[PDB]
């Protein structure tokens, strides 16, 4: 009960460490008694902190761990009647990046219509997570973002009036496991969100949330991608496989989403 | 040729058993949950946990100048026999007009039992 | 009947229940903060999810995240739950996660820092007496019934003698006769 | 016996070993709105621009006005309520005392010159000094509109000398 | 001779119905009649009858519907999820979500189910219960209600 009995809160940091084990499979930057558990989150240790070193990753937590000085960002001074309130831009974006001796391979969302944060802030925090700090990374870092989004820009900025229904083919894979999948998607009805859908899918699999954002990123890529080949007037709208009884809107329609490990 | 129906269907349910199946063997039964490496931190399904906090309960010790702490979670289970469905979000402008006394009072029944069951 | 019903499902709430080990401390004005609830601080600092300009912002979607991100630091609260972490988990844009997550740093909800060993213990107002936090029943726990059946229930209970014990979770048990 | 014995935590900085700088929790104690912490900072804000008006200035500090307008505007409201028996409730009582906190602080910081500059290019603090000087008037001529209710002649005491201490420094920039 | 097409369904459809278990329909749902759409569903789904694509009409959502239902009554004690109807129909995922959330509400497909088959994502662990003490400006203070 003495005061020195207390641990300090919110100094350790072992979250590269974590990257950069084999026994963590992290697909970026890489190159009583317990049972079969690993964390104590449902064990009760009996009101005594130290037996929380019980179990080896929280103890390669606390031992190879550095002390970090948190972020101090811009204290969110928002705007002046700026925001002007457009629905979204959400631009998928890429980063494969060769560091000395380190790969990067990454993938998230952005905004283009929220000024309210830069890629450089972006490049910085980043590259702090990562414990990887360099000017030239965090330029590259920068530049690729710029680029990425001067590109699909225009085009993600173009609201679709007339129903359009294509076959999609997801295909994904986190390092080693593949989700392959094939459904019929509207590209006018603004009711489901490829994040609900992703959603769906994880909860009735039952793979891990890294598959969450993943997908449904993936999913955003494809929509873009369709949206140019019907921008060239390239996109036709005759026909659309969906294995339909006898009319079309029928009961076999497709297969069904799976997740495969491979090799080779 | 009258048994297509039946067989898709009935290959629906076994493909839902199956998934369900599955679900349950990597997620509860070999082990109790996931340990997720970017946080360092478990998961487990959703549902095994609990969502709100029902507001909370005090009372007295048994005598006076006993000045102790008895912390203590409960849960609460207003008629649990009763599931609950999202019926208390239906606006009134649309079953309205179109329904029976009796499955009126049982919509009204249905939506006091949810918002009540969202009381301690 | 169902007194075995009511047992079973006491066994099942217990066996998944996040068992708390290091005590969590936040600072004084953030008080107003309930994990099942959004205030009107949160409506103001994040007029975005609100005011039903966007469908990729929904009260739902910031509300989930936000409790993701509290009970992953609540959790662990020794380390610093670093923003790549929350955005590998998350499945939102990053301006959006990036708002939130600063949000909940600078009220101290999450990665607030201190050393809690040079600091006294005190008693406020309220104290001594039988406090029951009672959280809603959880689903996929529910018995398999194929009248009533309230439920009432109690999960676990810790008792404390000082604000000191409650502070540092020393419980009676351990503490009586340590060494 | 204590897992703060490893070496990792033999490397912490003094500034963050109490938690927030007590600016901050002053700070966010005002932006929250939960009365205690409200009264607590702004005795501390009293007694800082009182004793260190230099570590408060409303230059260096900027976005530090608009708190105490949101202080001192209801208390606007209130004195013109203030012709009969109105301060029935307790949480009345509050408000009328953050109003004459935040307009003492005002006042104390207006003693200064950067401050000053600051207060005179605002609308709001301007209007509030007009507003409570036209009721002055009003009591000093014996005007039949707006009769003070002895019962509060107290609280409009201590108003009236903060608001002509304002006006005096403000006097220089028009 | 759509008349013989006709008569093939309604019998394939009575097959369906030989052989599906008994279920028991809410009191809120008693207005539901498998052979028709009550105008409920007129309100409650709009855009079925806009004739606003070539895909979604009233016949192929009121197939889709009692499909759906029958699929879910051949086992009443398993959660029925979105991925097996979506493998087994033929329309765009969002209206497959719209008529599975809708029939849901009024508990005509997943009323009485054994909750241990229903899907949920997997987070962390819920910390509502846990303990937060507050740091008053003079000391650590035990957080709790009045």
């Amino acid at each position: 009960s003495h005061q020195n009995q207390l641990i300090p809160q919110a100094y350790i940091s072992n979250f590269h460490n974590r990257l950069t084990n084999e026994d963590d499979g992290i697909p970026i930057f890489t190159m009583q008694d317990i049972g079969n558990a690993v964390l104590p989150d449902l064990q009760d240790q009996h009101h005594n902190p130290f037996n929380i070193l019980r179990y080896p990753k929280i103890r390669d937590t606390f031992i190879n761990g550095k002390v970090v000085s948190p972020y101090r960002l811009n204290t969110d001074q928002e705007t002046k009647a700026n925001a002007n309130s457009g629905e979204a831009i959400m631009i998928p974006i890429t980063l494969d990046i060769e560091h000395m001796g380190h790969t990067i391979k990454d993938q998230f969302l952005w905004n283009y219509n929220d000024d309210s944060i830069s890629p450089e802030e972006f490049a910085s925090i980043y590259c702090k997570d990562l414990d990887m700090t360099s000017a030239t990374l965090q330029t590259q870092i920068a530049n690729i973002i710029k680029e990425q989004l001067k590109d699909l820009e225009n085009i993600a900025a173009t609201e679709i009036m007339s129903d359009l229904h294509v076959i999609i083919n997801l295909t994904c894979n986190l390092q080693d496991r593949f989700f392959e999948d094939n459904f019929q998607w509207n590209l006018n009805d603004k009711s489901l969100t490829p994040e609900r859908f992703a959603t769906s899918i994880v909860q009735d699999l039952g793979l891990t949330r890294e598959f969450i954002p993943l997908i449904s990123q993936s999913l955003h890529e494809t929509i873009l991608k369709i949206k140019k080949d019907w921008v060239d007037g390239h996109l036709i709208q005759d026909h659309v496989p969906n294995d339909a009884a006898f009319d079309i809107d029928e009961l076999g329609s497709n297969w069904c989403p799976r997740v495969e490990i491979l090799t080779k | 040729s009258t048994n297509w129906l039946y067989q898709h269907s009935a290959a629906c349910s076994r493909f839902n058993s199956d998934l369900f199946y599955d679900r349950v063997k990597v997620l509860l039964v070999d082990q109790q949950g996931l340990r997720d490496a970017y946080t360092n931190i478990l998961h487990i399904p959703e549902s095994t946990q609990s969502t709100t906090v029902l507001g909370w309960r005090r009372s007295k010790n048994d005598s006076p100048s006993d000045t102790s702490i008895v912390y203590e979670t409960v849960i609460h289970d207003n008629d649990l026999n009763k599931p609950k469905t999202g019926l208390s979000e239906i606006p009134k402008e649309i079953y309205e007009d179109v329904v029976d006394e009796d499955v009126l009072r049982a919509i009204t029944e249905q939506q006091n039992f949810e918002k009540c069951n969202e009381y301690i | 009947n169902y007194e075995q019903e009511a047992q079973k499902l006491e066994e099942k709430a217990l066996r998944f229940l996040a068992k708390q080990t290091h005590p969590v401390i936040i600072p004084s004005f953030a008080s107003w903060f309930d994990i099942s609830k959004i205030h009107e601080i949160e409506k103001r600092s994040n007029p975005d999810f609100f005011n039903d300009s966007s469908r990729f912002k929904t009260p739902k979607a910031y509300k989930d995240t936000r409790n993701f991100i509290i009970n992953t630091y609540r959790l662990s609260p020794y380390e610093y739950l670093t923003i790549t972490a929350v955005r590998r988990n998350v499945a939102m844009d990053v301006a959006s996660i990036v708002k939130i997550h600063a949000f909940l740093e600078k009220w101290g909800l999450i990665n607030y820092q201190i050393d809690p060993r040079t600091k006294p213990s005190l008693i406020g107002p309220s104290f001594t007496g039988h406090f029951q936090v009672v959280l809603d029943t959880p689903q996929g726990l529910k018995p398999f019934l194929p009248k009533e059946f309230p439920v009432n229930l109690t999960i676990k209970k810790n008792v404390y003698d000082s604000a000191q014990d409650f502070n540092a979770l020393q419980d009676e048990s351990r503490n009586s006769r340590q060494i | 016996y204590s897992l703060a014995n490893f070496n990792v935590f033999q490397s912490l900085p003094k500034e963050t070993a109490r938690g927030v700088d007590d600016l901050t929790r002053m700070e966010m104690a005002l932006l929250s709105g939960i009365p205690e912490e409200i009264k607590w900072s702004l005795k501390k804000y009293l007694t800082y621009s009182n004793k260190a008006p230099y570590m408060i200035s409303l230059r260096t500090l900027p976005d530090l006005l608009p708190l105490f307008k949101t202080f001192i505007l209801p208390l606007e409201r209130i004195v013109e309520g203030l012709n009969k028996s109105s301060i029935c409730d307790s949480k009345a009582m509050d408000s009328l005392q953050m109003g004459l906190n935040a307009l003492l602080i005002l006042r104390n910081l207006a003693q200064d010159t950067d401050s000053v500059q600051i207060l005179v290019k605002d609308r709001e603090i301007k209007s509030f000094i007009l507003f409570i000087l036209k009721k002055f008037q009003c009591v000093a001529t014996g005007d039949n509109k707006w009769q003070l209710y002895e019962g509060n002649a107290t609280f409009f005491n201590e108003l009236t000398h903060y608001t002509l201490d304002l006006m005096e420094a403000i006097s220089s920039y028009i | 001779y759509e008349q013989e097409a006709q008569k093939l369904e309604e019998k394939a459809l009575r097959f369906l119905a030989k052989q599906t278990h008994p279920v028991i329909i809410p009191s809120f749902a008693s207005w539901f009649d498998i052979s028709k759409i009550h105008e409920i569903e007129k309100r409650s789904n709009p855009d079925f009858f806009n004739d606003s694509s070539r895909f979604k009409t009233p016949k192929a959502y009121k197939d889709t519907r009692n499909f759906i239902i029958n699929t879910y009554r051949l086992s009443p004690y398993e959660y029925l999820t979105i991925t097996a109807v979506r493998r087994n129909v033929a329309m765009d995922v969002a209206s497959i979500v719209k008529i599975h959330a809708f029939l849901e509400k009024w508990g005509l497909i997943n009323y009485q189910i054994d909750p241990r088959t229903k899907p949920s994502l997997i987070g962390p662990s819920f910390t509502g219960h846990f303990q937060v003490v507050l740091d008053t400006p003079q000391g650590l203070k035990p957080f709790l209600p009045e």
